[PDB]
């Protein structure tokens, strides 16, 4: 490897001595030094394994990953968070997945609905509970198109059985009631909770309108994975529409019940987010024959090689629309390059996100000049590692699910000039006294996808990385 | 489309034509109800009938207004010198506790879990334990490891003192680290009840075998429960100084959430020292400042420490931080300080000289058992009106209590307090009894919303005070405890009156005649 | 009409049909302009044409930004011990000095006049100095009568210097009593120009006859200047004791203008003793901390007690505070307090919890010239643009060196600078500049409502930062120096701006997609 | 006297002691107990005399007596406060004399017009500036009807000839501009204000449209003095219309320079207050042949009084009216007094304000049960003490521009449960532990006249009378 790789080799041995020598062998096959004559990371890494007891992993679980990820964006359908209180209220409104609508009458993403278990429902079991919720939601909430149970702990370990419940209440409101085993105790991280969640879709969602008819048109797609953050969506949506697509549906960003519906009918699945969703789109392929591809709207480079690819799929008179698209927002772009890349470039930086991000953004990083010294995923799996090292420079540091240990000692050693992670992350590193974006909120800003998104990712990256509090961390008299 | 000078965020990119046809295109492949059938819907929810049937609810719960114990456990550790708060469990509740803490403080919160899985499920988590005291030990040095539980294993019934005595026998974390226990079931009570189960746990490790005498030491210990604003952790040491008391907070998080940002990361600051905890029960007495929480806490007070734990109501508002005051110096026998009565004339003066936009004024307000009732408490010592009272983790005995209070008072006579109800039972009562504010926390700017949606002659403007708040900046910086908090209280309340009175008369030329400089 | 269960006050009362009808019908016997054209005159006053109008203005001042010399006297004599203001010349300046400071603090304001009439117009003013002099003294008993003049007293050529030597020959004034006086001319500079010379009469009368020698006291004065925030006084003393080094400031009122409402009236409390401002020429230095008004007292300091005067910006911000601090650590030798870093760090860390909502917004400010260059210094320091910057009572060297600090920061770069500007003045630039908030007085709540009335668009909010505030409680108790003062300041810009921000998107079913509840 | 005359005799002996000679002789003659065989004070008492240096007498000046009180409130004129900037900006939008319009466009009252005077305008004179000030003034402010100069102190003494001003900008102008010399050494108090100004509105305002066409009615009505504070005036212009009177003119609370140029047309002249506008009622009597009365519209008793007096000017038609409007409100009326006059029923109250409302408030303490122990003024004449006695009990103190030495000192003596005073009193009386209710500004609240006003009134008497703040004065520990 080069000096830099050189350099990270002896840092992660340097930063794992402190683990218990079992943790240490175990940890050690998390992180790597990329090449980019490597195809694939093969032996290098390993990934989406239990996290260490104890080490303070960034992982969330897998209610997270169905109730906080896949399910709870659907605006149109009432999700109900089956366990304890604390699940739904701390996932209540965290996530910026934006939709419009009514909140409470027709749209119901910001509300927490909840079965508050309580010790009764632990000793004799939630589901007589269940069946009784679910009736007054019905009268309250008249206006659902669908209903979700999101289990927590507690339900599947006491022996509750969700689903003769779901099949009986979908049957008394005639709705689809639909039962998630997404309790947080599956799985090993926010992962299993996608899973789980798409193999639900697959069996109680998407054959709901089989062998009905629906108007097409050659051009139909469905956005697959995109859950629009601060409107990244809806800043892609645009695009796709701008080059004469028509976007039957968006999973789950802004998302309903019918789009979902409706998506065994489109052309072609256009996959942005691959590590939550890559498993119905497979299925989607199987089962219906859609062709998907998986594509990246960050930044322009990404964005235009992704608008040629997508129009690639169709005909001669989309692919003139791409570059009918491509051209329109080129004085935008070169205006965003002009003025923000210059106070962008050459500066470093460290990336710490979920499942797609960490590589993701990799491009429109570049674009602003800026280079990435290191890269890691909380619940990545080894298809996610292949995917990133073409976007890496030779000896970056690549890492699976760090602890916060493990995460301060590299910001310490490698010295980033900003750091793009979550919640979790942001006032311990900034304390530091590095720059700090978060990457999976937008620090409250967004969106980040789409010609649109890349202006206010460049004004975030510079307002933060060059804020005039970072030279005052040190008092003038120290 | 955005331009180079003034780039459009999310809101209000999303405004732009492009955006809105957009939106229009998108509503057409969703199915969606008829505009009339959802303006007629939201009508619905307004009224007196719906809110009946919202009152029949006997299952469902929306929009809650409480969070599960080991949230308040994780608080409670967070208040001891080098403790490394860790919950025994499956790891989505320690990311969700962390975040919930870091979106109100605005500050890094150090947690583990120990990643109980599937495997844990059927094997109980024994190995889970042994391996996440030697890993937490080792990476982050702790003096303390504080272990409380998720409801996983709590269901599973894990032995939580069986394992840690296992683990130091057997090696996997150093006998000389202190290691507390509690068990926190979130299907049990609420997050106050986790912090005081937590405190109980605290109190069995560092005194349980000691031989106490109460007056060994002339001091008082002050327990605060479970609280939010690092000024009254702050104002009860600096009032306890003036009145040249001796005194211990027994778990204040205060310098652990205040760190500096001064190029260093310190995942432990102050904090109550182990030497505190163990010299507690040599204490005249221990002040238990949230009493309805703290009824493990009292027991420890009374049972273990023999001390009188004396009654003290929530030092909220002027009276209640008079009586604070009293107490103090009846137990220690000193005076009251001079700068003391100094301060609390100051806050008479302001209640005077703000009453009389304040009396008569009517308030929703919602949040845990003690807050509510100090409150309610304070809001009737100023003439203003609590008619709509709820505390969704409150009980039968606080509702109680809650009605007496305000049945002998002239202000309490409209007031109706509400128990094991929820925000969108709160939702209704603001549509139905309309007080002219509500006092809650970042949950309620939904409720805000919702009521200037029905006209702006509904609207019920939301006041910031309670846990979380996530939407503002810095307000958990403040004291809402003593004379001190007393005087936030109400210049924050004076002033949400003047703001809205203001903002109701700053039409020109229709309602501006009564927009008066001076108020 | 009203009903006994809902009395309502003028608004709403007006509100009312009936109301509405009466307005409708008095209307019609004013011949009143048509609603068209109001309106149509209305939208000029909004444009780029009526600014430039506007800005030719030689002659008709509209909606000052300042007062006059004696309302700045008499804040500066009601900062020392004992001390009575007296007003020399006409009685209805006194009426109104008390009156306007009464409206801001929410407290009593003593002050007498001589009640120069007609008689005295002819005569001169010596019967009235000689009868007012012994009457004040009988009735309120100070130790020190301060005596400055009203614009009458000045135009007639009242000899005070005489007048008082009189009063003191003849008997009217007893020996035991101190008569410092200025001379206060309403039409030159402003109240900040009242304060200044008010000091250099405080100065003469306690130290000319004085050999004093610098540092025989180890300590440091204070000059604060006109400043109506209590805690601005406070935090000065508060950091001082941190500091270790003693230290006197001199002229603070900030006792008797916060006394307790216990039963009693106290008519003086508090201030700088005779014996702060006689040894005043001892210590090592006097600090002047609001150095464009304080001319005169820079005069004093160094030409009369021959102590270095050294330079110091305002103490607002984080920068300043840090030079502030170094400043008094050079001077004393005396290192900076573990504490004030501590404070320091806690400050940067909420600048860069709250900087994402602040960078790159844009700020209209008006205000004193020493106030107006701090501010403007720390909204650069938070990545800030002051784009229209004013100050009525400004001059053109204060203009110079605030257009040097801007053109050195890439902050001030589309910065505009007015002295001699009123608020009609402002009006304009806040239609034309549209900055995104303006920082102000209660006087500002006009140009709000007169921004809100062109759309909603076009609103420009009020934060209230300032003097006089009248329209809102008790911020006069608020701190805006120090590292205090400037988490006070951040808190409310940042507030200010998510408060705003809900409002935009509190929309149901329109822009309420980023009503988001964690900011 | 009786035994509470007695008292208040040897407590103003009391008081006085303090006083050097010269001054406690004068001020003995400033105050006496009342006798309710009495009709007028004759030599018992003097009033609107110089104050005593030194005292801090509760007066102000003739500016505010013209700018601050007569023409200030009038809403279409724009008037200056001439000379330097304190005057103008002190008085800026303290006094709550309401109107409706547009501020900066066809209504002033908020704006702050001022000639700033500086050095050089003492030394060279105003005029020139002034002059220019007024073209300034109508090009950026149009729709003025008129402009009226009002002076500060320096004028007259440096020998400016503002009258020379106004004749040539009005014939500039094409509109009245109307000269003041209300310079505030001018008199003694606020009242040679008012008779300034009631002297300038007879020559240069009154007799502009004499000649002229005008549509009247047979019970067309002029309110005089009544400068609508908290919406005063419009809640007594609403009982005169409703008993079927025409209110062609308000002077000049919401009032315009029409309504007063159309005054010398009406049938009738209604002076609320009599200190400060009965020379221009005495003055339409005279010239016009206008009769004129006084009227009360504070509480039920007065207003009942008022009402029958007026319409008894009249016919039988109105005098019917009078009755038919009393009984519409009696409902209202008696339900107020159930419900306040228990909570307030014995309470004593002292009153200290200007030259109307010390004694014209009393009917409506008394309709709620209080009872006046002691009323004063500031700047009232021996005929408003005159007009105070039908109203006192007797023994009760009555005086005239008390210091504030003498105002604590009676306070501390009578001990009143409540005290109506302005706002240099407020908060010292508050911190005594006397609630304390502002009955200038009417402490922000009002309307205080007439039906609607007097259920505010009472409302506000028990707000503050039984607040249960004044409870907590003495700490429960002492
Ligand atoms: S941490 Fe995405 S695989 Fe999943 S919530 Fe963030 S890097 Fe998730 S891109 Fe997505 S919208 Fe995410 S940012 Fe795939 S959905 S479990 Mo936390
Ligand atoms: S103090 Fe009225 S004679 Fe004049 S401003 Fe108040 S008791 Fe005046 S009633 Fe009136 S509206 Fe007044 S309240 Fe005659 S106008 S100089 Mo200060
Ligand atoms: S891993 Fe995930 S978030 Fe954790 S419980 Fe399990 S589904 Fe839920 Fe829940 S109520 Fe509280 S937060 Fe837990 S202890 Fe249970
Ligand atoms: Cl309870
Ligand atoms: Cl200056
Ligand atoms: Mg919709
Ligand atoms: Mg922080
Ligand atoms: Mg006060």
């Amino acid at each position: 490897t080069n000096a830099t790789g050189e350099r990270n080799l002896a840092l992660i041995q340097e930063v794992l001595e402190v683990f218990p020598e079992t943790a240490r062998k175990e940890r050690r096959k998390h992180m790597m030094v990329s090449d980019p004559k490597m195809k694939s990371v093969g032996k290098c890494i390993i990934s989406n394994r239990k996290s260490q007891p104890g080490v303070m992993t960034v992982r969330g679980c897998a209610y997270a990953g169905s109730k906080g990820v896949v399910f709870g964006p659907i605006k149109d359908m009432a999700h109900i968070s089956h366990g304890p209180v604390g699940c739904g209220q701390y996932s209540r409104a965290g996530r910026r997945n934006y939709y419009t609508g009514v909140s409470g009458v027709d749209s119901f993403g910001t509300l927490n609905f909840t079965s508050d278990f309580q010790e009764r429902d632990i000793v004799f079991g939630g589901d007589k509970k269940l069946s009784k919720l679910i009736e007054e939601m019905e009268l309250l909430f008249p206006l659902t198109k669908g209903i979700t149970i999101q289990s927590e702990c507690p339900v599947g370990l006491i022996g509750d059985d969700i689903s003769a419940v779901a099949n009986a209440s979908s049957k008394a409101l005639d709705k689809p009631v639909i039962p998630v085993r997404c309790e947080g105790f599956r799985g090993v991280s926010q992962s299993l909770g996608h899973h789980i969640a798409n193999d639900v879709v697959r069996d109680w969602i998407l054959n709901n309108r089989e062998g009905q008819p629906f108007e097409t048109t050659p051009y139909d797609v469905a956005i697959i994975g995109d859950y629009n953050i601060g409107g990244d969506a809806w800043a892609s949506r645009i695009l796709l529409e701008e080059m004469g697509l028509r976007v039957v549906a968006q999973w789950s960003g802004d998302g309903t019940l019918v789009e979902m519906e409706n998506t065994p009918f489109v052309k072609l699945n256009l996959v942005h987010c691959y590590r939550s969703m890559n498993y119905i789109a497979r299925h989607m392929e199987e089962k219906h024959q859609i062709p998907w591809m998986e594509y990246n709207f960050f930044g322009p480079t990404k964005i235009a090689e992704s608008l040629r690819k997508i129009a690639d799929q169709f005909d001669d008179t989309i692919r003139a629309n791409a570059e009918a698209v491509i051209a329109r927002y080129e004085g935008q772009m070169a205006a965003i390059i002009a003025k923000y890349r210059p106070r962008l470039e050459g500066r470093k930086v460290l990336l710490y996100m979920g499942g797609l991000r960490p590589r993701h953004v990799i491009g429109a990083y570049e674009d602003l000049g800026m280079e990435i010294i290191a890269a890691g995923y909380e619940f990545a799996h080894n298809d996610d590692y292949d995917r990133t090292l073409p976007d890496l420079k030779e000896g970056t540091l690549l890492f699976d699910d760090a602890s916060s240990y493990e995460l301060e000692a590299f910001v310490k050693a490698l010295k980033p000039d900003l750091i793009g992670s979550g919640i979790k992350e942001k006032y311990i590193f900034q304390k530091m006294g590095v720059p700090f974006r978060q990457m999976h909120s937008w620090d409250y800003s967004g969106p980040y996808h789409g010609y649109d998104g890349f202006a206010i990712f460049a004004r975030d990256m510079d307002m933060t990385l060059n804020n005039p509090a970072w030279n005052e961390l040190t008092a003038p008299w120290l | 489309s955005q331009t180079i000078d003034k780039i459009n965020s999310c809101y209000p990119l999303f405004e732009q034509d492009e955006y809105q046809e957009l939106f229009r295109n998108k509503r057409q492949l969703e199915e969606a109800h008829d505009a009339q059938r959802v303006q007629e819907v939201f009508a619905w929810t307004t009224t007196a009938e719906y809110e009946a049937l919202n009152f029949r609810r006997e299952a469902l719960t929306v929009d809650p207004a409480k969070a599960c114990q080991p949230l308040g456990a994780v608080l409670c550790s967070l208040g001891f010198a080098n403790t490394l708060p860790y919950v025994h469990g499956s790891q989505g509740c320690v990311a969700y506790f962390r975040t919930y803490f870091n979106r109100h403080f605005k500050e890094p919160i150090a947690c583990v879990s120990d990643s109980m899985t599937e495997d844990a499920a059927v094997f109980g988590g024994n190995n889970n334990m042994n391996l996440g005291l030697q890993n937490a030990s080792a990476l982050y040095k702790p003096e303390i490891i504080a272990v409380s539980t998720t409801c996983m294993a709590e269901v599973i019934g894990d032995d939580l003192q069986a394992f840690i005595a296992n683990a130091k026998k057997d090696g996997f974390v150093d006998s000389s680290i202190a290691v507390p226990h509690a068990h926190t079931p979130s299907f049990i009570g609420s997050h106050v009840t986790g912090w005081d189960n937590m405190f109980e746990g605290f109190a069995k490790t560092f005194t349980a075998d000691y031989q106490g005498q109460p007056g060994k030491l002339p001091k008082l210990n002050l327990v605060t429960g479970f609280e939010t604003y690092l000024g009254n952790f702050r104002v009860l040491k600096r009032m306890m100084e003036q009145m040249a008391v001796p005194c211990s907070l027994l778990s204040d998080p205060s310098e652990v959430l205040d760190t500096p940002a001064d190029g260093h990361y310190r995942m432990y600051s102050g904090g109550t020292t182990q030497q505190e905890m163990k010299e507690a029960p040599d204490a005249i007495d221990t002040l238990l400042l949230q009493p309805w929480q703290l009824l493990k806490s009292k027991k420890v007070v009374q049972e273990m420490w023999n001390q009188p734990a004396t009654e003290v109501a929530i030092p909220l508002g002027l009276a209640a931080t008079d009586e604070l005051l009293m107490t103090v110096s009846q137990l220690s026998g000193k005076p009251i300080a001079d700068a003391l009565t100094l301060e609390r004339g100051r806050l008479v003066d302001m209640m005077l000289d703000s009453h009389t936009w304040l009396h008569g004024k009517k308030f929703g307000l919602y949040g845990d058992p003690d807050f509510v009732m100090g409150l309610t408490r304070f809001l009737l010592e100023l003439g203003c009106e609590p008619t709509v009272i709820l505390s969704h983790n409150a009980n039968k005995r606080w509702q109680k209590a809650m009605n007496k209070m305000l049945d002998a008072s002239p202000y309490g006579r409209d007031s109706e307090v509400f128990i094991n109800c929820d925000l969108w039972h709160f939702r209704s009562l603001m549509f139905t009894r309309q007080p002219d504010f509500m006092i809650g926390n970042s949950y309620g700017k939904f409720i805000q919303r919702d009521t200037l949606a029905k006209g702006k002659a509904f609207e019920v403007p939301l006041i910031r005070l309670g846990f979380p708040l996530f939407d503002r900046h810095h307000l958990h910086r403040q004291t809402t405890w003593g004379y001190e908090g007393a005087m936030n209280i109400v210049t924050t309340l004076v002033n949400a009156v003047l703001e809205k009175l203001d903002s109701d008369t700053s039409q020109l030329g229709k309602t501006d005649y009564s927009f008066d400089l001076v108020r």
